[PDB]
RNA sequence: AUUGGGCGUAAAGCAAGCGCAGGCGGAUUGAAAAGUCUGGUGUUAAAGGCAGCUGCUUAACAGUUGUAUGCAUUGGAAAC
RNA sequence: GGCGAAGGCGAAAACUUAGGCCAUUACUGACGCUUAGGCUUGAAAGUGUGGGGAGCAAAUAGGAUUAGAUACCCUAGUAGUCCACACCGUAAACGAUAGAUACUAGCUGUCGGGGCGAUCCCCUCGGUAGUGAAGUUAACACAUUAAGUAUCUCGCCUGG
RNA sequence: GGUGCAUGGUUGUCGUCAGCUCGUGUCGUGAGAUGUUGGGUUAAGUCCCGCAACGAGCGCAACCCUUAUCGUUAGUUACA
């Protein structure tokens, strides 16, 4: 019944996740249905990827590619082979006519991206690595670098039928009555061989006050 | 030298008759008159101790801290006694946590300070709400940590100037193993103190000279000379 | 203790 | 060094809207060498638990002067009528307690000391007697200080 | 539950009193002889235990040596 | 508030009387505690003989209450409710503390005697009450009228 | 084709009420109280003098948007 504070940022304070448009109700539901077949392709066909956000600027046949990835050594890596044949696929699923031109910049030591953290506590799950050490190691690679407020939740099974471990465990800053609150957020779901487990972290990326101004 | 009788005009009487036999060894004879009388020989040997262990700690060069919550009158004297000794004081309620704990309170003693820099800094850099608001919150701070902000380890000694009314606070210093003195009036428990002051500290004629005599003992080691006991003008007394 | 000196 | 855990009690409150779960854990911390402390500490998780009770028996030690790994007189300690007997043991036989009784034996210093409890067998009330017991106990030195001769006859 | 529990609210004080025997009970002087300790003779069988040896390959076991628990008992020891 | 072994004992008396308390500097000298057995009473109800039924009211009836009124209220009404004889011996018959000899912090209120001595208080021998130390009891809580440490004698507890 | 009496996800509910916790320290052999436990104020645990406690987290309010007022950039495909 609680809100998603990661859609209720949007828009307001923060640059947008695909700020394009066309024109509406001839093709709009093709081209957005293509873009999260490469936002999926990013988010789970690659888990090391650790790709931090996606975005797609779409217009008139010309579509430029940013590609923002916690771990590049997966993408370019040696010889080009990854480059050439993920190019060609996501040509022969998008058109032949676009241009691609990805770009390629590293963020500064994301230890703010909640959607890594995910990825790490899913490596951890299906390697059934125990919920304590693993949210300690998460909780730690985010606080020692220096950042404001984390929660996580995990809601599932723990190897185990009639869930009686599924906590709340928050050890910093977080409000929610005031949209001057910059945070990431990360939901996943974990497979396991007793079902799928969801696991959602919010992390405060430090209160943006004075800005006043979205770009 | 010390120990003078003459001056110390008043220095007995106690509420009614609410002694308790641990006292006993204070109270050689018998009144009638719903009081106690003290011996001179006794007090005397109490002030003499205290004068030692009391130049023992300004030889040990540490920090020292008074407290006191009842009649006014003793507020404002320790507030004096700390504006002629360089010593921390509080003049409201002792707080809880304060010597079985360092950090709960250490803390705010450092939050204190940030404010303290913070205005140093600041002179037009707030606005007229939050200015306002901000001297607020330094005195309210300053209201139970405005004296006790030169201590940044665990004190060495205090001292108790009412055994009953502060029962927290002598509680808390017993508790740990380091010592502190008090002005023990009569009817107190002499188990949990450690040096004991046999002489009236209910009535203010009394508790200024005991005050102004433990302030004279403490003020030695600054190399500035003694006040009283010693000088044979009167002390002074005015209440209406 | 009376001795920490 | 070593600090078995002895009771995981598993214990909760109940207010409005159910159960919340806090169970509690009891440690004893000692250097085999006479320091003694105890620990109890209520949390939802077993290892902050366990680490507030080790802090919480660190900042109550206490030390105990030793009698070649026995106890040289009789002591029983009276808690809330549950007393245990502590009777002397020749020089060197071997431990024989139960287990908390035991674990709290071998961690205080001692090797060799008749025990037995008397009444319930709640934990913490053994804890309690066993600590009453070893800490009513005066060395030979004690009584010859009290009394005029100030040496073993 | 003498050694080693209780009887206010968990099981438990008779609703109380007058109150035989029966168990106790202020202090001393002197004789005392039932307890209390020192003395050995009769035993308390032996075997069985407790310890030391001997032997069957050590052990199992058997034997060996002393070991004690209880009443007579004649001297005495003097506080209870 | 005081006595009474317990229950209880309140208008006024006279009588026969019962047990205390206080100084006992007098007298006798261990006669003092308990006492399963044996006896002395026994809150109320009820039982069997005489008064009375003034009020009261178990039961019975009538009227309303709700599907239900043998109870909840009103009207009367049945013996008993007292005074005399003989019973019956059960009470949450409570301080839920068996009965005596010791000692132990205090503090306050309150009844009697002695001297003191207008009432007002100063003490002592005592009882009646709260407060509240150590100490004890699991806790509540007890405390100079112990549930504290002691000790003695009779009874009771070994699961509903 | 199943089983929310395995699940994720989302949602209803008490309720846009206002309370629910934790860190440190303390009383209590323990449960647990402790802060949050008294009063002044509204919608509030809003704030404050306290009080063996000092702080921190969520709770709402502020900046978020819209509307009611005016100064200015724009006067068109609204003014004319």
């Amino acid at each position: 019944q609680k809100v998603n504070s990661n859609g209720l940022r949007f828009g307001i304070n923060k640059n947008w996740i695909s700020r394009w448009t066309a024109n509406s109700h001839a093709q709009t539901a093709k081209w957005l249905i293509e873009d999260e077949k490469i936002r999926n392709l990013f988010f789970v066909n690659y888990r090391n990827a650790q790709v931090s956000n996606v975005e797609i600027e779409r217009t008139q046949a010309t579509v430029d590619v940013f590609v923002y990835a916690a771990q590049p050594a997966f993408l370019i890596g040696s010889e080009n082979k990854n480059i050439q044949k993920i190019t060609k696929q996501i040509k022969q699923i998008i058109g032949r006519t676009t241009n691609l031109d990805l770009t390629i910049n590293e963020i500064g030591s994301p230890m703010l991206s909640a959607r890594i953290i995910a990825r790490d506590l899913a490596n951890a799950i299906e390697a059934r690595v125990p919920l304590r050490t693993a949210m300690r190691q998460s909780l730690i690679k985010v606080l020692k670098a220096g950042a404001n407020g984390i929660k996580v939740l995990v809601s599932g099974r723990l190897n185990g039928a009639e869930i009686a471990r599924d906590k709340m465990y928050i050890e910093g800053n977080m409000p929610l009555s005031t949209l001057r609150a910059d945070i990431d957020y990360a939901l996943e779901k974990a497979q396991t061989t007793y079902g799928v487990i969801g696991v959602k972290v919010w992390i405060n990326r430090g209160m943006i006050y004075t800005k006043g101004l979205n770009r | 030298s010390l120990a003078k009788l003459g001056e110390m005009r008043t220095h007995v009487g106690m509420v009614k008759r609410y002694w308790n036999p641990k006292m006993g060894f204070f109270i050689e004879p018998e009144r009638k008159h719903n009081n106690d009388h003290f011996v001179l020989e006794l007090q005397r040997q109490s002030l003499q101790t205290a004068y030692n262990y009391v130049k023992e700690v300004a030889q040990n060069n540490g920090q020292i801290l008074f407290v006191g919550t009842k009649n006014d009158y003793v507020k404002k004297l320790v507030n004096n006694i700390a504006k002629r000794v360089d010593v921390a004081f509080i003049t409201q309620r002792w707080l809880g946590g304060t010597l079985t704990n360092f950090k709960t309170l250490s803390i705010s003693i450092n939050k204190l300070n940030k404010l303290v820099e913070k205005q140093a800094e600041n002179a037009a850099d707030l606005t007229k709400k939050e200015n306002l608001m901000l001297s607020r919150e330094i005195e309210r701070l300053e209201k139970f940590f405005g004296g006790v902000k030169s201590l940044k380890r665990l004190p060495n000694l205090l001292i108790v100037d009412d055994p009953v009314y502060e029962k927290n606070a002598v509680a808390e210093a017993n508790i740990l193993r380091i010592p502190v003195v008090a002005l023990c009036n009569t009817n107190t428990n002499p188990e949990l103190v450690d040096f004991i002051i046999p002489a009236n500290n209910h009535q203010p004629q009394s508790t200024c000279l005991l005050m102004n005599l433990l302030a004279d003992a403490v003020a030695e080691a600054k190399a500035m000379p003694t006040m009283f006991a010693y000088k044979p003008d009167e002390e002074i007394q005015i209440e209406i | 203790m009376g001795n920490f000196d | 060094f070593e600090e078995r855990i002895v009771k995981l009690k598993r214990i909760s409150k109940t207010t409005k809207g159910g159960r919340n779960m806090r169970f509690s854990v009891l440690v004893v911390v000692g250097n085999r060498k006479g320091k003694i402390g105890y620990g109890i500490a209520k949390a939802l998780e077993v290892p902050n638990a366990i680490k507030k009770a080790i802090k919480a028996a660190h900042n109550s030690l206490h030390t105990i002067e030793i009698h070649k790994g026995s106890i040289y007189h009789e002591v029983i300690g009276r808690s809330g009528a549950s007393r245990v007997l502590l009777k002397p043991a020749p020089q060197g036989t071997g431990i024989i307690a139960g287990g908390a009784i035991r674990a709290i034996i071998e961690l205080a210093g001692y090797s060799d000391i008749y025990t037995k409890n008397l009444g319930r067998n709640t934990p913490i009330n053994m804890i309690h007697a066993t600590m009453d017991g070893i800490l009513k106990q005066l060395s030979p030195r004690r009584v010859a200080i009290l009394r005029n001769k100030n040496l073993n006859e």
